[PDB]
C-alpha cells in the first residue's frame, strides 16, 4: 500500500542466485528492469561459473512477482508490494515429474533503488540423464495461472501451481511449485483474498553474447476468481 | 529508432587538438561497441578507434595510437574522440559507428588540419 508506490515507474532490477544440483554447483547473475504499471519484466541472465549444468527454463520461477500488474480493482490484494521495501522471503519446493526436485529460498528487497532477489538454490534426486541434468528441456516458455492464497498465520501467502516444460521429444513435463512468501519487515502488509496470476514469457538469446545466458521477457497480470451458479 | 550524430569538427593548425563527440539515440551506448571512423577525400573510409560493449576494452589503428583518446558518457549516451598533436593526414570526415541489428553511421564531422 504505502509500498506500492515504489513501482510507479521503471525500477532497476538486480538477481543473484547459487545452485548447487546433485552436485553440480553453478552460479547466476541477473539484471534488467521491472514496469509494474506494465505488468512487464526485461531481464538478462549470465551463467557466471561457465555452463549451466541444469536447462535455463528451470531456472525462471525461481530467478520478482511484486512486479506483477495488479489492476485498480484488486491493488488492495497486493502482497508483494505490500511488504516493500523491507522485502519478503520467498521459499518453494519444486516437483519435477519422475525427476528430482529443487529447494529455493529467497530474499526480495530494495537495496538503495534497486529491486533485488538473492537466492540459494539446491536440487536432489535428479536422474542424470533425464530431462533437466540432461538437457531435454526446449529453450521456451509457457503462460502460467499462479494460485495465491493467504497465509493469516505466518503473516504472508501461499502459493501453488504447476510449470508445463516442452520437452524436445514433444512431451511436456510438469514442475510442481509450492510456494511461501512472508515479509521480512515489522509493517503491516495487505493479506489478499485468493486470487490468481496470469504470465506470459518469451525467452531469446543475444546475438552477440558467447556466455551461457538467457534473456527474458515478461507479462504478469493480477485477475481473480469469479465463482459460478452454485455460489 | 537508432540514430548517430557526430559533431566537434573544425579547422585546427597542426600540433593542435580537438575533441569530437558522438550523440547517440535508440539504444543504450554502454551495451554495443562503438568505433570512429574517417574518410579522407577520394580514399576508402579508415577504421580510427573502437571500444567494447563493456567498456573495458579500447583499439585505436596504429597511425593514431598515443595521439587519440576513445571514451564515452554512459548515462549521456555520448562518445567522444580526444585528438592530440593533429597532423595535416589527420583531415578527413569523421564518422561515428555502431552495429545493432544493421550498421549505422552518423553524417559525419569534418576535421581540417593546416596553418
Amino acid at each position: 500500500s504505502k509500498g506500492e508506490e515504489l513501482f510507479t515507474g521503471v525500477v532497476p532490477i538486480l538477481v543473484e542466485l547459487d545452485g548447487d544440483v546433485n552436485g553440480h554447483k553453478f552460479s547466476v547473475s541477473g539484471e534488467g528492469e521491472g514496469d509494474a504499471t506494465y505488468g512487464k519484466l526485461t531481464l538478462k541472465f549470465i551463467c557466471t561459473t561457465g555452463k549451466l549444468p541444469v536447462p535455463w527454463p528451470t531456472l525462471v520461477t525461481t530467478l520478482v512477482q511484486c512486479f506483477s500488474r495488479y489492476p485498480d480493482h484488486m491493488k488492495q490484494h497486493d502482497f508483494f508490494k505490500s511488504a516493500m521495501p523491507e522485502g519478503y522471503v520467498q521459499e518453494r519446493t519444486i516437483f519435477f515429474k519422475d525427476d528430482g526436485n529443487y529447494k529455493t529460498r529467497a530474499e526480495v528487497k530494495f537495496e538503495g533503488d534497486t529491486l533485488v532477489n538473492r537466492i540459494e538454490l539446491k536440487g536432489i534426486d535428479f536422474k542424470e540423464d533425464g530431462n533437466i541434468l540432461g538437457h531435454k528441456l526446449e529453450y521456451n516458455y509457457n503462460s502460467h495461472n499462479v494460485y495465491i492464497m493467504a497465509d493469516k498465520q505466518k503473516n504472508g501467502i501461499k502459493v501453488n501451481f504447476k510449470i508445463r516444460h516442452n520437452i524436445e521429444d514433444g512431451s511436456v513435463q510438469l514442475a510442481d511449485h509450492y510456494q511461501q512468501n512472508t515479509p521480512i519487515g515489522d509493517g503491516p502488509v495487505l493479506l489478499p483474498d485468493n486470487h490468481y496470476l496470469s504470465t506470459q514469457s518469451a525467452l531469446s538469446k543475444d546475438p552477440n553474447e558467447k556466455r551461457d545466458h538467457m534473456v527474458l521477457l515478461e507479462f504478469v497480470t493480477a485477475a481473480g476468481i469469479t465463482l459460478g451458479m452454485d455460489e | 529508432q537508432v540514430q548517430l550524430v557526430e559533431s566537434g569538427g573544425a579547422l585546427v593548425q597542426p600540433g593542435g587538438s580537438l575533441r569530437l563527440s558522438c550523440a547517440a539515440s535508440g539504444f543504450p551506448v554502454n551495451r554495443y561497441s562503438m568505433r570512429w571512423y574517417r574518410q579522407a577525400p577520394g580514399k576508402e573510409r579508415e577504421w580510427v578507434a573502437g571500444m567494447s560493449s563493456a567498456g573495458d576494452r579500447s583499439s585505436y589503428e596504429d597511425s593514431v595510437k598515443g595521439r587519440f583518446t576513445i571514451s564515452r558518457d554512459d548515462a549521456r549516451n555520448t562518445v567522444y574522440l580526444q585528438m592530440n598533436s593533429l597532423k595535416p593526414e589527420d583531415t578527413a570526415v569523421y564518422y561515428c559507428n555502431v552495429n545493432v541489428g544493421f550498421e549505422y553511421w552518423g553524417q559525419g564531422t569534418q576535421v581540417t588540419v593546416s596553418s
